[PDB]
């Protein structure tokens, strides 16, 4: 599940080098400046993020190198990126399937979504695709509970899915050049009711300037 | 005094639906940053005494009076610490059921920025960090642009609104840990350690984040802060009951006809709420098996109770339940409750930080028990054994996650004992009899 | 020890001699045969050892499978 | 009657050097030397019962968690010297070799009441 | 049997009898003077809770004697808590008192002529 | 019964101390057992009182022994 | 500078600001514990020293609840005895059956303390059974069998604080938490065979013999 | 001090050859209990040649010293020392070594360090 012991066979070494890209190095200096000059260790969370942006995953080399950068022993970086779900320490493909399985997705049919996805592919929810394109991951509540069945490609949540409509998006991502705009299949804007807008049916705001406390 | 169905001139959030625009200038037309100078130039005492009059409870799930909370910030010798002190926005809301961290901050981020400024004035607070759930990259691309607009307009920074008061807003993104929603695990995560909680009597107002005094408020109880300072406080206090005052956005999800996110009054009937904004339950009012107010960490209300129950803190605490985040997850009559709570137990096993032995050992234990009880591999005794194990976990944890892991099991045992018995009698018919621990004979 | 719950007479002689001590012994054979018969008929079903395991040993069935009974076994014997 | 160190099926010594039979003996007859091999498993270099001073209480049978020492029901083993009467590991493994099927039968018939 | 090893409702401390053991009620020469003069938790003779402890502490230090406590004792004290209520000394007490039958007829185990009786 | 009886034994021993204040130092009861705490020059009169009174007629020595505690200045206690 | 309070009817006076476990040690009241130590930092992991405190809703951890005046502390509440049976029972469910082969036979802190406060019976009789958490090499001086660990953080609190060797750590969340280096690297400090008399269970013990 | 070595029936060598030791037992470093550290143990220092030696047949730890497995427990050091010189033995009182009181706070685990952090807690 979490699995925490690191295997030292190949492509994960302290010996294989890693350096920041200069845009990434400039952004790293900018993020270290957000915190007091004492507690520059507090910038360990959003900076292995930068390592997750440049390299496809979080190697042992990026954690060693960010530990070198921030004046830390390496185990204090090791604990932080072990405790978190979102630092994937294994190599994945390009598109990270994050299908939500929590009860609000479940009472509205995330089972059929997952079955359609893993019948289109042949892989397990911890397995990646042999093409190194898709990587399944069942995930818990992504915050889109009203968009009751949903999932997530790498940063973009895709929502309101039907099992027939889902496999379309799967081959859309498989073919290369077909993402959706970011929301669902155009059934609503962001979170309104599906029939329509019941309330806030005004073309203009009413100001707070006439509605003041006076003291 | 029929609670609910408020007017369009009443709603504090107007940008919930992408109509008015989240722009700085569009927020000027909405009514944001209108009289900021006059409020900041007035003291912290008046802002705290104004928020005390409204009865602004905590919208994080704890339900604490926010004026009292902001009054722990100043002991009468708060001056002699003479360093940097600040405020934390709990913009992490990863709770099963809620969608409102996304609906404050992909809809109206400038109310949040001015809520940070207008609350940190009352807290004598030199800065503020906002903790966003790291799942939201899109939202993190939105909020930073809003804060850069507020920097470029000179409303905030080294000299906020010409008031001689400095205030810095930064964004910290937390890479996927739901235990970090707790306030002190939030503190330790913002410190840059592993995000585990700490123990209570070092209160965060006394010595908190970076060893400096700092408290933690939800994104809602700080986003309501600028409008409640601009409006009257006694106007806010005219809604809900006497102690439960004002409004709240409600996320209703689950098996309704139309899942929505509304914003309404407290102390309202549940059935009127569901009729007004879901269009009814998918199959009628006959088609409810149970309802969950708040997130998953609340026991289930059964059929006969949820007819005349009010949506405040009092009328749910009286029926031994929580308002939570006021997420409303109804359950189909045609669908399993035991599935709906086995998933909650597996959720809490994945999302426990693993610090104290009863919570970490216990949700593993409860997940094994619920996976046994779902197929029905038990004796009739073991579900009250499970109730004893709920009381084993409940009152003995650091954070309230073990408290949160107690409660849905309690709702299941109190309200759906014959359903579990029926599933177990099915397992007793289909295959042979079963010993304790699922072993067979 | 449930000599209360079981009916029983006692023989007691007159003279202090050695014949009466013999005679009381001869009577106690019969009294104890009476007790053996009443204990066979009035025997109930129950546990034979005391209920807890901080003073006597766990059964070797569940000394293994339980963790605590393994602990109790080892501490009652070392 | 006389002691025996049992074995597993598929041939294995079954005394795991756990030292309980030595700690319980009301006459201190047991003497065990324990050493660990490379494998990580535990056995006894030297097992010993002095039968001049064993008193036959059967506590040593009752204490061993893995059921490695028992009381075979043999009594016909009277010897002519005392050095014969000091049982080392080899003699008791031989006694567990010879008495096995009647030993296993007696333990299986005893096993409900234990 | 099963009610000792049920899996629902068995805290060990309710069926616990090794810890709920009695203590030896040891009585000094002096605490009996305290029983004769202070009184008892059944029948106290002490008011003024602040000056109570002061009246206690001289007896606890060795103020009054026991023969003095017996001379100062009233007849109600002596016939209530030293002697019995009828002025009699108490009998050496026995837990379960044993009343004796004598079986005499044909139910006896020896007929008349043998000297052994068969009491009950 | 048993609660009443141990409370009766307490009172009997309180009487035994009050009848002979020169010789009896203490008494202690623990579960229907009565111990009388007596000086060594005080043995013979207390034992005559235990043999001879009609309320107190014990008539029959069962067993006597000592026990040493080396941590006390008077080492053995003879019971 | 001192504070008088009540523990178990006894009255006791201790310096201000201390922990309640030190007041319980001073008064003579035996309080069970697993992750507290006299020379180390305070953590509230182990959850054993829960104690009944007047003006408190829940039983508080006596190792990290600071001493306040007018304090009334009870340790023999039935809620406290229930609490100790509960926590002990939680500790003993995937701890492995190793006492015939464990090092700490008669010296195990967890084992002696499962008698004075532990439950008699164990209900863990689930099919899918125990967690495993297979071990890892540390060095030639410290034998490591991490199945028997109870995660009291005491080893890593020591190697951080006093030994000055920060290689040890806690990597994971929930049931998949492990203690120790996971590079498979060597714990070096010049006072390193000291963590084995510190661990209350037999997880870190002697390797050379 | 009455000399009781002539009345106890012990031989002379037990009073004029062997040295004995008063000690309170130390707290074990392994486990955190302190129950056996209140009574004062009287125990004999070993003799050179007659302590213990390996047997030739099996390897039995045969002894020649006869006070090797005797200990006593006293309540106080004064009772132990009065008994030790009453029997006419040569003692050595070993004084106990307690722990030092030091105020602990859970709030020590985080403070605002103004300079170098010089340390990172983990918990
Ligand atoms: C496991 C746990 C998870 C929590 N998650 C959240 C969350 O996601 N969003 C939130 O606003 N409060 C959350 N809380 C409650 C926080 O502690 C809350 O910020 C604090 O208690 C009260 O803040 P308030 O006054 O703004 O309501 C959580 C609490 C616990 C124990
Ligand atoms: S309640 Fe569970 S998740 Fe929370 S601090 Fe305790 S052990 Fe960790
Ligand atoms: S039978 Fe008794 S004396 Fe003999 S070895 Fe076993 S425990 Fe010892
Ligand atoms: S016979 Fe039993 S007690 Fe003796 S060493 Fe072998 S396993 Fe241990
Ligand atoms: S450390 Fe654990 S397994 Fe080992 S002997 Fe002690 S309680 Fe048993
Ligand atoms: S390794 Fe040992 S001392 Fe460290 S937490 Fe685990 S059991 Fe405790
Ligand atoms: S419940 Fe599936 S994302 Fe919120
Ligand atoms: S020792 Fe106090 S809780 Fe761990």
């Amino acid at each position: 599940h979490i699995v925490s012991v690191h295997r030292n066979t190949e492509n994960n070494n302290p010996s294989i080098p890693f350096e920041f890209s200069p845009e990434n190095m400039k952004r790293a200096e900018e993020v270290i400046a957000k915190y007091p000059p004492q507690y520059k260790k507090a910038a360990v969370m959003p900076l292995l993020d930068i390592g997750q942006r440049q390299l496809g995953y979080t190697s042992i080399s990026v954690m060693n190198y960010v530990a070198k950068l921030l004046e830390m022993p390496p185990m204090r970086v090791y604990e932080v990126a072990t405790f978190y779900t979102m630092y994937n320490r294994t190599p994945m493909g390009r598109y990270h399937l994050q299908i939500c399985t929590t009860t609000p997705c479940q009472l509205c049919g995330s089972d059929g979504i997952m079955e359609a996805v893993q019948n289109t592919l042949n892989i397990k929810p911890g397995e990646t695709t042999k093409d190194n394109l898709f990587t399944l991951s069942e995930v818990e509540c992504l915050g889109a509970c009203v968009n009751a069945p949903m999932m997530a490609i790498n940063d973009d949540y895709y929502e309101d899915l039907t099992p027939e409509g889902t496999v379309k998006l799967l081959e859309d991502c498989k073919a290369g050049k077909m993402p959706t705009p970011g929301p669902e299949n155009h059934v609503r804007r962001d979170c309104e009711p599906a029939s329509g807008q019941k309330v806030l049916l005004s073309k203009e705001p009413h100001n707070v300037a006439d509605f003041l406390q006076e003291g | 005094r029929q609670y609910g169905g408020l007017k369009d001139q009443d709603r504090i959030f107007q940008n919930l639906y992408d109509n008015y625009g989240w722009d700085l200038a569009s927020a000027r037309k909405q009514g944001d940053w209108y009289k900021t100078k006059e409020l900041i130039l007035k003291g912290d005492t008046w802002i705290i005494d104004e928020i005390k009059k409204s009865g602004l409870r905590g919208r994080g799930g704890a339900g604490f009076p926010s004026g009292l909370k902001w009054s722990f910030m100043n002991p009468p010798g708060w001056e002699k610490n003479e360093g940097p002190r600040y405020l934390v926005v709990n913009a992490d809301e990863g709770e099963p059921g809620t969608c409102k961290d996304r609906e404050i901050m992909r809809k109206d981020p400038h109310k949040l920025v001015e809520g940070c400024l207008l609350a940190g004035r009352a807290m004598n607070a030199t800065a503020a960090y906002i903790y966003i759930r790291g799942e939201f990259y899109n939202e993190a691309a939105v909020l930073q642009t809003a804060i850069n607009e507020a920097y470029a307009a000179g409303l905030i920074g080294k000299d906020a609104c010409g008031s001689g008061y400095d205030f810095d807003v930064y964004i910290h993104r937390g890479m996927g840990a739901y235990v970090c929603g707790e306030e002190t695990s939030l503190i330790e995560s913002l410190e840059g350690k592993a995000g585990k909680p700490r123990l209570k009597p070092p209160f965060p107002a006394g010595v908190g984040l970076f060893g400096r005094p700092s408290t933690v408020t939800n994104v809602e109880t700080v986003a309501v802060a600028p409008t409640i300072l601009r409006r009257g406080g006694d106007w806010f206090a005219s809604f809900g009951r006497e102690r439960n005052s004002g409004t709240k956005l409600f996320c209703i999800s689950g098996n309704v006809n139309e899942p929505c996110t509304v914003e309404e009054e407290m102390s309202i009937p549940l059935r009127e709420l569901l009729e007004k904004h879901c269009g009814g339950i998918k199959g009628g009012w006959d088609n409810l098996l149970g309802v969950i107010p708040g997130g998953c960490s609340v026991p289930i209300l059964p059929k006969n109770i949820c007819e005349d129950v009010l949506m405040d803190f009092d009328a749910l605490k009286d029926v031994q339940s929580g308002l939570g985040t006021a997420a409303v997850i109804v359950i189909n009559k045609q669908q399993d409750v035991i599935r709906a709570i086995q998933r909650f137990a597996a959720f809490y096993k994945h999302e426990s930080c693993g610090q104290c032995t009863p919570c970490r050992e216990g949700t593993t234990w409860l997940l094994k028990a619920m996976d046994r009880f779902r197929t029905g591999q038990a004796k009739e005794r073991e579900i009250d054994m499970l109730y004893e194990l709920t009381k084993d976990i409940e009152g003995h944890t650091i954070c309230a996650l073990g408290d949160a892991a107690a409660w849905p099991i309690q709702g299941l045992i109190r309200n759906f004992r014959p359903e579990m018995e029926t599933r177990m009698k099915k397992f007793h018919d289909e295959v042979g009899a079963v010993s304790v621990g699922g072993w067979m004979k | 020890d449930a000599y209360d719950k079981v009916d029983f007479d006692v023989p007691v002689g007159m003279n202090g001699d050695c014949y009466d001590r013999y005679l009381i012994r001869m009577a106690e054979f019969r009294q104890s045969l009476r007790i053996i018969e009443q204990c066979c008929n009035d025997m109930p079903a129950g546990a034979v050892k005391v209920e807890d395991f901080k003073i006597n040993s766990p059964p070797r069935n569940l000394m293994k499978e339980d963790m605590e009974a393994l602990i109790h076994h080892f501490l009652l014997y070392t | 009657g006389e002691h025996a160190l049992r074995r597993y099926p598929s041939g294995e010594e079954r005394c795991i050097a756990c030292k309980l039979c030595e700690a319980i003996c009301p006459a201190l007859a047991i003497t065990i030397d324990a050493e660990e091999r490379i494998d990580g498993s535990r056995r006894t270099t030297k097992y010993d019962i002095d039968m001049t001073k064993c008193i036959y209480c059967g506590y040593c049978q009752e204490s061993c968690p893995v059921d490695a020492i028992v009381e075979t029901p043999n009594v016909e083993y009277a010897t002519e010297t005392r050095e014969e009467l000091l049982y080392n590991k080899e003699k008791l493994l031989a006694n567990g070799d010879k008495w096995e099927l009647e030993l296993q039968y007696a333990l299986d018939a005893d096993a409900p009441y234990r | 049997s099963y009610p000792t090893n049920d899996i629902a409702e068995n805290p060990y401390w309710k069926r616990d009898h090794r810890r709920a053991y009695p203590q030896t009620a040891f009585f000094d020469q002096k605490t009996v003077t305290g029983l004769l003069e202070l009184g008892s938790e059944a029948t106290p003779r002490i008011a003024d809770g602040e000056a109570g402890t002061k009246a206690l502490a001289n007896i606890a230090n060795g103020g009054v004697s026991f023969t003095q406590a017996l001379g100062k004792s009233s007849k109600d004290v002596i016939y209530g808590e030293v002697l019995t209520v009828n002025g009699l000394p108490p009998v050496a007490p026995t837990l379960a008192p044993k009343q004796w039958k004598i079986i005499e007829g044909e139910a006896a185990i020896y007929p008349k002529g043998y000297p052994c009786r068969t009491f009950h | 019964r048993y609660l009443q009886h141990v409370s009766d034994l307490h009172q009997y021993a309180k009487y035994i101390m009050a009848a002979l204040p020169k010789y009896i130092q203490g008494f202690s009861v623990w579960k229907d057992e009565l111990t009388l705490h007596v000086a060594p020059s005080a043995v013979i009169p207390v034992t005559t009182f235990l043999r001879d009174n009609t309320s107190t007629q014990y008539k029959s020595i069962i067993d006597i022994t000592a026990v040493d505690y080396p941590s006390r200045e008077n080492r053995f206690e003879v019971v | 500078a001192e504070i008088e309070l009540t523990i178990d009817g006894h009255k006791v006076s201790i310096e201000a600001g201390s922990a309640l476990i030190q007041a319980c040690e001073k008064a003579g009241v035996t309080v069970p514990r697993y992750c507290y130590h006299d020379k180390l930092a305070i953590a509230g992991n182990c959850r054993m020293c829960l104690v009944d405190v007047e003006r408190a809703p829940k039983p508080v951890a006596s190792c990290a609840y600071p001493v306040a005046p007018g304090m009334v502390v009870r340790t023999d509440t039935e809620r406290v005895k229930q609490a100790r049976e509960n926590v002990m029972e939680m500790m003993l469910q995937n701890h492995p059956l190793d006492c015939p082969v464990c090092d700490q036979g008669g010296e195990c802190d967890l084992q002696d303390q499962s008698m004075r406060y532990g439950r008699d019976r164990g209900r863990f009789t689930e099919i899918t059974g125990k967690r495993s958490t297979e071990d890892k090499n540390i060095g030639p001086l410290v034998k490591t069998s991490m199945n028997r660990c109870i995660h009291c953080t005491r080893c890593v609190r020591f190697a951080n604080d006093i030994a000055g060797a920060p290689e040890l750590g806690s990597s994971g969340r929930g049931n998949d938490m492990q203690i120790g280096t996971y590079l498979e690297k060597n714990l070096n400090t010049e006072l390193s065979g000291n963590v084995i008399d510190l661990c209350p269970v037999g997880a870190l013990t002697n390797k050379p013999y | 001090v009455p000399a009781h070595e002539i009345v106890s029936g012990a031989p002379a060598e037990l009073s004029r050859n062997r040295v004995v030791r008063i000690y309170q037992q130390a707290k074990p470093a392994t486990q955190s209990g302190e129950y056996g550290t209140f009574a004062w143990r009287l125990d004999w220092d070993i003799v050179d040649v007659a302590n213990r030696w390996e047997n030739d047949l099996i390897g039995w730890q045969s002894s020649g010293d006869y006070m090797q497995a005797t200990q006593m427990k006293f309540t106080s050091k004064e009772s132990a020392i009065k008994f030790a010189n009453k029997q006419g033995w040569d003692f050595y009182i070993q004084e106990p070594h307690h722990r030092k009181f030091r105020v602990k706070q859970y709030a020590n685990n985080f403070v605002h360090s103004y300079g170098k952090l010089k340390h990172i807690r983990t918990k």
